[PDB]
């Protein structure tokens, strides 16, 4: 829950990767238009930055009581 | 004041379909460039070193930015001709090389096809034959224009031969480059060309508007011609900084700019690809063939006879790729389609070639 | 969770859409709050709310890629 | 071949620091422009051009690339090549660049007042056009400031509207630090032009700006060509597609939401006015500040930069120091600031950062 949020301080560097890594799998939107089935090879490489999103996205959550 | 029409404004089919518009082909943004959108969301890169560089990679004296080719054609026209020179060009110029010229005070004199259908190419040998008519009457021709590569055929053209004639007549020369710098690599001196203009949001991956003004050292004093009020602020640059998004996603695409040039080659395979495999359908390749660029024109007398006899009209071609994901076609038009498949990937080259095939034949 | 257990599968563009306009929406944490970035009860919930937003949207695309 | 200073260029301190340059505290993209950037950063203008024209009450509206390039579409449409532009004495350098571009001449109006006021004298403005018309000079355009980037001195357009009026005389309202903060007029203050940035004032990005005019001189200013009687000749285009214009109208509804709340960005502004003119600033310009535009002077600071610290350069590392930006590096004898769009615990950060400055440094 959001709700159980306490105070802390955001870390823009994470929050800079975090966004960063969503940016890097924007390209398979263009790349793979209009289908955007993904292969083996390619689902890694996509899930990859998925993955690694979510890590950053856990270390500023981090910050706010929530543990992992 | 209705606000309603601004709230839900994010809505397309960038990603969701595919778009074959030759304008918006060699603008799209790279994920290097998005990133420094991102870094400059609020709106100091080296900018005197980027000018340098770009200088460089033309192989030109000196260079300016501006806010597209639009500009890039009124800078020289207004700094370089008097009110009421001639400004002699091909006959397949862009429409912003008429009314730039009629905001700087000029006149236009076309020069014409040495074939017209299909090729319609330019008779560049015939630049020098409307120049002397002009100055035996005599009008004194101020500029001598060429639109490298065309908006229409996309035809090439041997820039030098034009470039050669201008410097035995002493006549400055602008190419026109905004089909052409940042997707082909272009030597400035090599078609002894005195001004270069590009467009940054149509061939070098950048976001609208911007753009590339490369000149020579001859005309360096007036393009650059500093105010006498402000020592420092140019007059014709109207003394702009030049800071925003396009010059970032211009300095942020360089380096991808730069480096997809050398494999333009790969583009025209793509190119080619496209051609020899649609002709195998009723489509006839106009302009100069084979094609030495991206911007195709077909004839497609296949798909009149199909909008005769479909109950979309001629407006089935634009319906029937919308249902494939497939974009960058003007509807209600099947007499003939420009597309272009630069920067595609292989898939998706095959993509569009086989949905077409399918159009063609499902619906007879 | 690996990156390497994706197995081919089509990505959300719908879905993918929405994770990235919540990174744009707590973006603007980072502009009303500089330079110390650091939050309340309040601005927390607020805050963490759309990155938990954010993840749940990214679990999602990760479910056509053979993730749970 | 370097391409190195190309690849690290995605580093800023947009989020990290707290700016206060002028010049970009009404030019800072609301989320709801940053998600219409990522629809279109790549590849209802038509009913925009009509809203805006009811936004500044004015006949008809055209898209530019700032105030720079507006202000050149009316010396190029409309004056001949020698005519005299009579404008104020606090006006931005592009006046005088764009006059120079179109060939003009520049006669300039003096201040009713210097230091530490800077006003400029509306009443000149008839003054200054006898003196040129009676030595044969023709006057083709009235250019008024109305917000000077400077001081930060709002004028009565009316005024100088009037004498426009009287004269005959086309009249040009600047409206780069006025337009997108505050209500504006067009008919009211009897203007016939109003040029407008839309990355200084409009929450947009740069290149953005808006020309506005009345139905008078609507053929000259969209003026189409003979070779193609659809592209408007001075604007080189129908179409005036990019990033920026997406930025301005999706930022439109934020706008003219946000200049009925220009008193509470006056708040702001006059908190940050009476709050340092205790520690030993006093400001320069029209007192009470009218704009979110502040130049303070300040003698403490020259004299902690003289002994010793690191010179002129000591407030500007003692702001970084605390996160903060938007000064000049050196500049010691007089700042330029400005917190419009700043959440008031940013407002107090400032005001006490600074406090705390003067104070450590003795």
């Amino acid at each position: 829950s959001y709700k159980d949020a306490k105070p802390g301080k955001i870390d823009v560097n994470e929050f800079k990767k975090a966004i960063y890594l969503l940016i890097e799998a924007d390209d398979f939107l263009y790349k793979k238009a209009p289908k955007h089935e993904l292969n083996e090879e390619e689902a890694k490489e996509f899930c990859k930055l998925i993955i690694k999103c979510q890590e950053h996205l856990n270390k500023i959550l981090a910050n706010f009581g929530f543990e992992f | 004041i209705n606000l309603d029409k601004y709230k839900n404004l994010t809505r397309s089919l960038t990603r969701e379909f595919i778009n074959l518009n030759p304008i918006q082909r060699g603008g799209i943004l790279p994920k290097e460039a998005k990133k420094a959108v991102y870094e400059y969301w609020d709106g100091c890169p080296p900018i005197k070193d980027f000018l340098e560089d770009i200088a460089k990679f033309l192989n030109m004296d000196c260079a300016r930015p501006t806010h597209g080719a639009r500009e890039g054609k009124f800078i020289v026209m207004h700094a370089i001709c008097k009110e009421g020179d001639y400004v002699v060009l091909d006959k397949n110029a862009h429409y912003t090389s008429y009314v730039a010229a009629e905001r700087a005070k000029l006149n236009v004199a076309e020069v014409g096809y040495e074939e017209e259908y299909p090729t319609y190419k330019i008779n560049l040998e015939g630049y020098k034959e409307v120049i002397d008519n002009l100055e035996d009457k005599g009008k004194n021709v101020g500029l001598i224009l060429l639109t490298h590569v065309d908006g229409e055929y996309g035809n090439l053209n041997d820039a030098k031969k034009v470039g050669k004639i201008a410097k035995e007549k002493g006549i400055p020369f602008l190419l026109n480059c905004a089909y052409t710098v940042g997707r082909m690599p272009v030597n400035g001196k090599e078609v002894k060309a005195d001004f270069i203009v590009a467009s940054g949001h149509k061939s070098m991956a950048a976001s609208a508007p911007c753009g590339i003004l490369a000149f020579s050292e001859e005309f360096s004093d007036k393009i650059t011609k500093t105010s006498e009020k402000f020592p420092v602020k140019e007059i014709e640059m109207l003394g702009c900084t030049s800071r925003g998004l396009p010059i970032v996603t211009l300095m942020a695409s360089f380096p991808h700019v730069v480096e997809r040039v050398k494999k333009w080659d790969e583009e025209l395979k793509k190119t080619r690809y496209v051609v020899d495999e649609l002709e195998k359908i009723g489509f006839k390749q106009l302009g100069i063939k084979p094609k030495e660029h991206d911007l195709i024109k077909f004839e497609t007398p296949v798909l009149d006879e199909i909008a005769k006899k479909d109950k979309r009209r001629g407006f089935f071609f634009y319906d029937e790729l919308k249902k494939r994901g497939i974009g960058g076609i003007r509807a209600g038009v099947t007499k003939e389609i420009k597309m272009s498949v630069y920067g595609l990937e292989w898939e998706q080259v095959e993509y569009v070639v086989n949905a077409i095939k399918e159009i063609v034949e499902s619906c007879k």
